[PDB]
């Protein structure tokens, strides 16, 4: 019978800083064991600095991307140039993404920015839309690889203060732009060792009050 | 089912066997596989007998308006309607057709339209059950601008082959000769094409 | 159903600087239900450590296969069996039932007493033998662990230093597993010898 | 299903376990004793399918029995256990698998300590301070695991035993027709007679 | 897994990746699936991983023995006709898929064997998942009359072309050159081209971090 | 789909 | 999922876990479970993450418009009502949800409301919803009694949730406790597991089948 | 038909003597001479090589044999009962050990599997 | 809910210095009897594009009809309808991966796959492929079906990423593109020998080659091949 | 299933239906009252399934209590029935047919004659002495077609329904936690507050 | 797979394709499935390789054995162990297989074993997938007592069909040729029997 669906791989990973917020995403684009393309970007900059990746099905991701945009676009025409806060943005996406409920967008979404106080925000979704706002979020094939580690050194689960007997929680700073990027190629370069539909590229999109910037790094290609 | 079509330098030829089957059972061993939807537009139908019932008796409606409106429709014409039935109604048909007519300024003509509904435009084309087994033959003992006596044989020869090997085709063999001249229709019985 | 996603459970070991450490999470389950908030994983043979994930009545089974095989084997030969020895007993006994495979995934670690250098591997269900320089991860967060050590590990660490990192790794992997944790255990393993730390940890 | 319920106190195991036995639409009867003494200080309570409930208890009594004879001693609990994990474990990869559940609670008379084992169909054993099978479990464990404390008395166990009881005539569908309570210690295996109103 | 067989003027040489997966984890960066049958007998194996082991080790004992008892050294039909008749009893349970190649009295072999049990015998040959992606670039370079020099590049970059254009194949690349006179030579990572880049951080926890509960020493004597 |  | 409500004489405690899982993967520990819907009602959820956080958030408009309409505060036997009969339209289709709708409004008194997506709406004074429900029912049902503090309940609610968070694999994260009184929902805390449970069992002496 | 010699064919004499077994010892005796001395660096065994003819060659014939690649016997006694012990000796070289541990049997233990086959001769029926 | 019937394979193509290059062969096959042999399987969509399709050949007959009359409304009202508002690749590109996504959402998919081959106004080379699933990526190579397996490789030795385009002649590229189709012959059992080209250069504009052939066919070998393992003669 | 009787004295109908609603492994209330009054002298049970349930009785009510108003008089028992057959007929041959049984039990205030309907989700309906829908009619049945009698008082079908109760509790495997009991006869509809110990 | 075996006045030639295929990729091109199971026995093989292989491996055997116990074998002897081990084995094989051989006093011999493992002693047969494409041909242009120089031609034709319209067919076309002068080993390259 006729498979609407499809599995294109790529894994996304977005963290959010103090005043930033970055949302990286591989570069690699596959089919069962084909490699489409070792360069086919899936985070995009939406305008209102706001950028957004959906990764699973490209078909679906790509589908859900424009929609959005879209949205973006009439919500400047029906409220007057109004910018769209990211809180706003992710409310939009969670309906974008449950009116398909019965026929879902086989994506794992995520867009990052700075919040209506210009602090960094990211927030995911859920298929059928279920989302949250979060410190930092994997998405996609090397998901269950990339996170747990990111709990550990972004958040600081585990870690403990020496010598307090394990009663004393590591004090949770904030990373700056550069640390971030650190973890954001290791966890990429870590995903690409283990993961066969991870590598070939990472794109990483930072967000700050003064816009959206790209960043690139080569990734291996076996 | 066991069908073909023919052009050569006086037209295009039809021709068929004659067993229409339910499983094993011969249902009819008489009848005519060749249909005409216009004067000179004839089609070689095979696979569900209602479905190709069903599809002529409409592409013939289809071109005797088509007459009526805008006059004598060319076999391409002919072809682009049964394809149209065929390709949009694919999932519930199973209707293999070849369609075959005589034109002053194009000779003669045959499209095949197989079960996809896609159109091909061919010197001649077959079609059926037993097609599998003279496609050796037949591509070996083609030529184009035969004569009809020639491509009355070719015709023949191939069709009885075909009704050798394969059970679902058999009875007499029906052709349809579509020249100038006319319509001209002929019959082989057994007794002749069996020992050929 | 899945044989190996009924209990639950995971075991990572690496390799330092003339050292091994091998660790375990202690829960055992039946699907949602937390049963056993104490059941350790590792096991070891005079200095050779095995610890196996999978269907709970397969590890204790095959546990007690390689007690009886290793004390057998230690009469016979009159020394205590050493890991590159063992982990081809492991393989072979497990490709035995290549057609009806006990649902496991054991990991060996240990440091061979005559050449002294420190060793560790793992295996599939039916016998593929992996055996690695780093690290080796098994259990229902393989790919948690798989990520916490390709990231978190780099080589020669010292004993104390190795005991943060497999902790770290498996910890931090576990609290993404809803069918492990309850508890760790970690082996650090030297020559001489061998210290056991029982880990603080997300009681859900 | 059936309940089977034991909770090991300081100086004993106390086994609970349902009268019922259902079939279809109808209960057969409200007696029942789901439990057989495999030796003088250790029983087994069991659960699971039809006729296999009963044959692999009587079974493994008998080789049990045996044994005792054999050697005129008592197998510690331990010992049988891991006699039963074995037989079962051995079981689950046969033509007909046991489909039985059992918790085994003996009076280690050398260690002067009670235990009890859970030990499901597949062979998977483990030693507990209290245990369950079935869905029984599903409401017991959390309030063990609030209301218990390991130095409690034999009276004290059957108190928790009772919030047990109670919580599970209040939540379970089934009406299992209530228990019978067995208390395993240095003495042996007595049944309290009086559990039904205590 | 991708493994090649490129017969040359005085002998064979096969080589293979180092890629093993368990779905689309990398089990094993880099296994080693060039297997010795005899001293001049290699196979290369992809398929089931224990199987092509397990295959290979039983029909290399039961050739040592053949040996031993006949006092000659062992023949590649010998090992190609046991082990296509044991995978062929197993109708295809023992998901052995292999490239035998050697030098013996009779000079040089290459043959292949699916796990079925059929064998064929060519110039060069290639299977696995990356069969294809090796296949054509054996068909666009292979020539008759090559050198070991030529057959050793040949292969090898066969190989390249499963570790670049195919996920079910990676890592490094491993040779075994049988030449009729000389030694068999076992070339294992002849080519390592996925080294992976150095990380951006360390995780060197500081001593502490972790919090222990007890504490105590393992008895490891008898 | 995330559940609860 | 966890989650409870329960009913007494100082009002209404709902507690639940935060725990969000994809199968056996743990998806997050950071859900919030109540959707505060006006400063008198509180919806909890259960089942899918997005049928759950959509269509009560929908709830939430409805309720407004209720507001607008009549002037009056939407009671909850009507707030449950509508969500219960949206969610019986869709019956059949795969919904998934198991939700509790307390409030306590003038006319109504303290109130607790059980829909399920199965069109199953109740009224009751003890609810617990989700994977780990048995769990906390035993804790629950074996404390629970009318003349309870609020200090007590809070924590007894509290306690519930810690047990299934526990037991259950399927929960965990931390506990979000609420009280509603005459005057409104009173927010008592997010309590992480992760450390609640070992200041619990020092304190109280229990989860003994554990040693550290 | 079939083997019905399902009873031992050595027993015990009523003086405690097996007497095929004593009797197999007196056919070594008969039997050429083969040697082993061991060094502190490696080990030699010797013998002979009786040729049978001078129209016979030698070389077909190992008096000495391998049983693994770190392993040798030599022997003195019936040569064909020695030749089909070597073949049994690499066998299960390879079934007991090689097979399983994936490294060549250690001597006593090869010795072990060789001396087991040998007592069976003196029991089985 | 269909099922393809008569079907078309590979379509190769990858992108040079200054331009494409795109090919498929000319067979329609009927599951395994190849049926038709004349089946031209490049669609020319003006002077700036090449679109070959695999897949279902009936949907490809209706999508070439697409393209004609994508083609005919465009001209419309459209005075420059042959300069700047002449349809570029991108366009028929889009318009094409819309179609398909919407086909697949209604659960009567296009069974295709596409690669869109073309230059656009400015010079730019165009690539891109969009399937029965409305899937779209783009590479200096693509193709569909066995090419994706074994022209692939071959085609990206030659460019392996971006940089390598303007580093690569017309004739480098269109000696690749013809030995793959060469291997695909060797390698596909649904292949055939005679196929079409096209290139579509900045300069030279769109030039389309018909009835192309694989030649230098290595086959001499095959007569030391006796048996499949101990056979001598 | 959950219980639903009904038993037609001389002067009028008592319908039982048990308190409890559960969903898979709980107990979720023991008070409930599958039972909604259509009109003054007109009591409906329900049963069946999880939503249906409710919803299909409500709407009923809502539909009769309009009648009742749009024409100030109240339909006889039989006639409520028959709508109530009706919409259940039409409903089994709907995209979702309500699985709903019910128990209609009115007193006819013309004929000044209590009357019980039993009408299953199919629509069929059928006038009887006593009915039940589910399993407990496979016991309860053979009770009343022995212990019944025409001319039976108020007290003394309560009394019978107390019978069929206690061979429910006894026989029946699902603990639905008692019932609740309802009187309909000339002057109205009662509740019988005390059953669970009469 | 494409396959056949000819008698004719000098003995008997069988012919085939190369292609060994898993689905629609090309295993190997160059396969030889035409196989000795005695030095004047040959095989045409067709269906699964493993079991093909298996079969004819098992043959060579029996009849090696046949040979050192009772002398050489008759080509009906070398057919009867086939379907023996075919028809025994029915529901584990897929296996058509071709059992052509020469002898002195009985010339050429074809037996045809096809899937039931029933036995059939023809003047000629074929086989294979790309079969049925010439049965017309074939049955149209063989008749007995050719000559070698014939028969190499009617095979190679035949068989240059089978390989146009199957695509299960392909490669190069081998015969090997059966007479009292011994045995021939023929090949013939696509850029000659292509183009026929
Ligand atoms: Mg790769
Ligand atoms: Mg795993
Ligand atoms: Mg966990
Ligand atoms: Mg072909």
């Amino acid at each position: 019978q006729f498979n609407p669906y499809g599995d294109n791989g790529g894994t996304i990973l977005g963290i959010a800083g103090e005043d930033f917020a970055v949302l990286a995403g591989d570069t690699r684009n596959i089919t069962d064991y084909s490699i489409n393309s070792r360069y086919e970007p899936k985070v995009f900059d939406c305008g209102d600095n706001i950028v957004m990746s959906a990764n699973g099905f490209a078909a679906d991701g790509d589908a859900l991307v424009k929609r959005f945009k879209n949205s973006v676009k009439w919500y400047h025409f029906d409220h007057n140039d109004k910018k769209l806060s990211i809180n706003s943005a992710a409310r939009n996406i969670q309906h974008l993404l449950y009116g398909k409920r019965f026929f879902p967008y086989y994506v794992h979404t995520i867009i990052a920015g700075l919040d209506e106080d210009g602090k960094g925000a990211v927030y995911s979704f859920d298929p059928v839309g279920s989302y949250e706002r979060e410190q930092c979020r994997a998405g996609g094939a090397a998901a269950s690889l990339i996170m747990p580690f990111l709990d550990n050194q972004v958040n600081f689960k585990n870690q403990y203060e020496p010598g307090t007997n394990g009663k004393v929680k590591k004090p949770l700073k904030y990373l700056s732009v550069e640390e971030v990027i650190k973890l954001v190629r290791d966890s990429f370069t870590s995903a690409t060792e283990r993961h066969i539909q991870v590598g070939d590229g990472l794109e990483i999109l930072i967000v700050t009050k003064d816009g959206v910037r790209k960043e690139f790094y080569e990734l291996k290609r076996d | 089912t066991s069908i073909m079509a023919v052009t050569f330098k006086d037209g295009v030829i039809l021709g068929a066997d004659s067993r229409t089957t339910t499983g094993a059972y011969i249902a009819n061993r008489v009848t005519d596989k060749l249909t005409r939807v216009h004067d000179k537009i004839w089609c070689c139908r095979s696979g569900s007998a209602a479905d190709t019932q069903a599809i002529a008796d409409i592409v013939q409606y289809h071109l005797e308006l088509y007459t009526s409106q805008y006059g004598t429709p060319s076999t391409e014409t002919a072809a682009s309607v049964f394809k149209e039935l065929c390709y949009e109604n694919k999932d519930n048909l199973t209707a293999g057709i070849i369609v075959a007519g005589y034109d002053d300024k194009n000779k003669g003509e045959v499209y095949t339209i197989p079960l996809g509904g896609s159109v091909h435009k061919l010197p001649y084309a077959i079609a059926g059950s037993g097609s599998t087994f003279i496609y050796g033959y037949c591509d070996k003992n083609f030529r184009e601008n035969m004569s009809k006596e020639e491509t009355v044989d070719f015709i023949k020869h191939s069709l009885s082959q075909a009704i050798k090997w394969d059970g679902s085709s058999g009875g007499v063999i029906r052709m349809v000769v579509l020249t100038a001249a006319g319509v001209e229709r002929l019959i082989f019985y057994p007794d002749e094409y069996e020992q050929l | 159903s899945d044989p190996s996603s009924i209990n639950g459970g995971i075991v990572v070991a690496m390799t330092g600087k003339d050292c091994v450490a091998i660790a375990c999470d202690l829960r055992l389950g039946s699907q949602s239900l937390g049963v056993s908030n104490k059941f350790e994983k590792i096991f070891h043979y005079g200095h050779v450590f095995l610890g196996i994930t999978g269907l709970a009545t397969d590890v204790t089974t095959l546990n007690e296969m390689f007690r009886y095989k290793t004390n057998l084997y230690k009469l016979k030969e009159e020394r205590a069996i050493e890991p590159e020895t063992f982990t081809q007993l492991v393989s072979s006994s497990l490709y035995e039932r290549r057609f009806g495979p006990y649902f496991v995934g054991p990991v060996v670690a240990g440091i061979n007493s005559k050449s002294g250098k420190p060793f560790i591997a793992g295996f599939d269900l039916i016998g593929c033998i992996d055996e690695a320089k780093d690290f080796i991860v098994s259990g229902t967060a393989s790919d948690q662990l798989f990520g916490m050590c390709e990231s978190l590990y780099e080589p020669n660490l010292e004993p104390e230093d190795l005991f943060e990192t497999i902790s770290q790794a498996l910890l931090n992997a576990a609290d993404r597993d809803a069918l492990s944790g309850w508890g760790a255990v970690v082996y650090i393993i030297k020559k001489d010898e061998v210290v056991k730390r029982y880990l603080k940890m997300r009681q859900d | 299903m059936d309940i089977i319920l034991g909770i090991r106190v300081q100086d004993s195991v106390i086994l609970a376990s349902s009268k019922a036995v259902t079939r279809g639409i109808s209960v057969l009867k409200d007696s029942d004793d789901k439990t057989r003494q495999l030796s003088p200080h250790t029983l087994m309570s069991f659960a699971g399918e039809a006729g296999d409930t009963v044959q692999f208890a009587e079974y493994i009594q008998a080789n049990i029995q045996l044994y005792s004879i054999r050697e005129d001693y008592e197998l510690s609990p331990q010992a049988v256990s891991s006699f039963v994990r074995q037989e079962l474990a051995k079981s689950i990869r046969s033509r007909r698998p046991y489909q039985v559940n059992v918790l085994i609670g003996g009076y280690d008379k050398k260690k002067n300590k009670p235990e009890l084992y859970q030990i499901d169909y597949l062979g998977t054993k483990v030693e507990l301070p209290y245990g369950a099978h079935g869905y029984s479990g599903f409401y017991t464990f959390s309030l063990l695991d609030h209301h218990y404390r390991p130095d409690m008395t034999t009276e004290e166990g059957l108190d928790l035993l009772k919030l047990c009881v109670q919580e599970l005539e209040k939540r379970m569908p089934m009406d299992f027709k209530g228990v019978i309570v067995k208390i395993v210690d240095k003495d042996g295996i007595r049944q309290v007679d009086d559990f039904q109103a205590q | 897994t991708t493994i090649v067989g490129v017969k040359f003027n005085n002998g064979v040489v096969i080589a293979a990746d180092t890629r093993s997966t368990q779905g689309p984890i990398v089990a094993d960066k880099n296994c080693a699936k060039l297997h010795r049958i005899s001293p001049k007998i290699w196979c290369a194996g992809a398929g089931t991983a224990a199987d092509t082991e397990a295959v290979t080790q039983l029909i290399g004992s039961n050739i040592e023995l053949h040996s031993l008892y006949t006092s000659r050294e062992p023949r590649v039909v010998s090992a190609l006709q046991m082990l296509k008749q044991h995978l062929f009893k197993y109708q295809g349970h023992i998901g052995a898929y292999l490239i035998v190649a050697g030098v013996d009295p009779t000079g040089s072999h290459l043959f292949s064997i699916h796990a079925h049990g059929s064998t064929d015998v060519g110039y060069y040959l290639s299977l696995g998942s990356g069969s294809l992606a090796a296949m054509a670039v054996l068909e666009s370079h292979w020539k008759q009359d090559l050198t070991k020099e030529e057959a050793i590049k040949l292969a090898s970059d066969a190989i390249q072309a499963g570790i670049w254009n195919d996920l079910g194949s990676g890592s490094n690349v491993d040779v075994c050159v049988m030449e009729i006179g000389k030694d068999a030579e076992y070339l294992r990572n002849y080519l390592t081209p996925n080294v992976r880049e150095e990380k951006q951080k360390s995780y060197k926890f500081p001593r502490g971090t972790t919090a222990v509960l007890k504490e105590s020493i393992v008895n490891i004597c008898d | 789909i995330i559940t609860x | 999922t966890t989650t409870l409500a329960f009913r007494f004489q100082g009002g209404i405690i709902v507690a639940v876990d935060s725990r969000a899982t994809a199968g056996n993967w743990v998806a997050s520990q950071t859900v919030k479970k109540v959707i505060e819907i006006n400063p008198f009602l509180l919806g909890t959820m259960a089942g899918g993450a997005a049928d759950c956080q959509f269509w009560e958030t929908w709830l939430g408009s409805q309720c407004r418009l209720h507001e607008l309409r009549e002037k009056e505060r939407i009671s909850v036997a009507a707030a449950s009502k509508i969500l219960s009969n949206l969610v019986y339209q869709y019956k059949g289709a795969g919904l998934s949800m198991g939700t509790m709708i307390c409030g306590y409004t003038r006319k109504e008194g303290p109130t607790i409301y059980y829909v399920d997506s199965d069109g199953t709406r109740l009224k009751g004074d003890i609810f617990c919803v989700g994977s780990g429900q048995t769990f906390a029912y035993g804790v629950l049902d074996s404390n629970y009694k009318w003349d309870l503090s609020v200090e007590d309940a809070l924590y007894l609610g509290k306690r519930s949730i810690l047990a299934a968070a526990h037991r259950d694999a399927y929960s965990g994260g931390s506990v979000n406790l609420y009280h509603v009184t005459e005057d409104g929902w009173i927010y008592h805390g997010n309590h992480d597991v992760g450390e609640l449970f070992w200041k619990v069992k020092e304190e109280e002496g229990s989860f003994n089948n554990v040693i550290g | 038909m079939t083997d019905r010699y399902s009873f031992s064919l050595t027993t015990f004499s009523p003086s405690g003597k097996l007497g095929q077994i004593d009797y197999a010892l007196t056919a070594v005796k008969q039997g050429v001479t083969s040697l082993g001395i061991k060094a502190t660096n490696g080990v030699v065994i010797a013998t002979e090589k009786k040729s049978s003819s001078p129209l016979a060659m030698s070389e077909t014939l190992s008096k000495v044999s391998l049983l693994t690649p770190d392993i040798g016997a030599v022997y003195s006694g019936m040569g064909p009962d020695y030749r089909v012990l070597v073949d049994k000796s690499r066998k299960v070289a390879h079934t007991s050990y090689k097979r399983i541990y994936g490294e060549y049997p250690p001597t006593k233990l090869l010795v072990s599997e060789v001396a087991k086959i040998m007592q069976e001769a003196t029991q089985s029926g | 809910t269909q099922q393809p019937i008569v079907t078309g394979t590979s379509v190769i193509s990858m992108k040079y210095d200054n331009g494409v290059i795109i090919a498929a062969d000319n067979l329609g096959s009927y599951g395994s009897l190849l049926r038709f042999n004349g089946v031209e399987r490049l669609i020319p969509v003006g002077d700036n594009t090449v679109v070959g399709i695999s897949g279902d050949i009936s949907d490809m007959q209706h999508i070439e009809r697409l393209l004609k009359d994508l083609v005919t409304e465009n001209a419309y009202d459209n005075p420059l309808a042959d300069a700047e508002e002449a349809l570029e690749p991108s366009y028929i590109f889009e318009y094409l991966a819309t179609v398909m996504y919407q086909r697949r959402s209604k659960m009567n998919p296009l069974w295709n796959a596409i690669i869109v081959a073309g230059v656009q106004s400015n010079g730019d080379q165009f690539l891109r492929y969009v399937n029965l699933l409305g899937v779209t990526y783009s590479s200096p190579t693509l193709a569909t079906g066995f090419g994706a397996h074994m022209a692939n490789p071959l085609l990206r030795k030659v460019v392996d990423r971006e940089s390598d385009i303007p580093k690569t002649t017309v004739q480098v590229a269109e000696e690749a593109i013809v030995n793959a189709m060469r291997v695909l012959y060797y390698r596909d059992a649904r292949s055939s020998r005679n196929f079409s080209l096209a290139i579509i250069d900045k300069n030279t504009g769109l030039t389309f080659k018909k009835n192309l052939q694989v030649e230098n066919m290595k086959w001499d070998f095959a007569k030391d091949i006796k048996g499949y393992g101990t056979q001598k003669i």
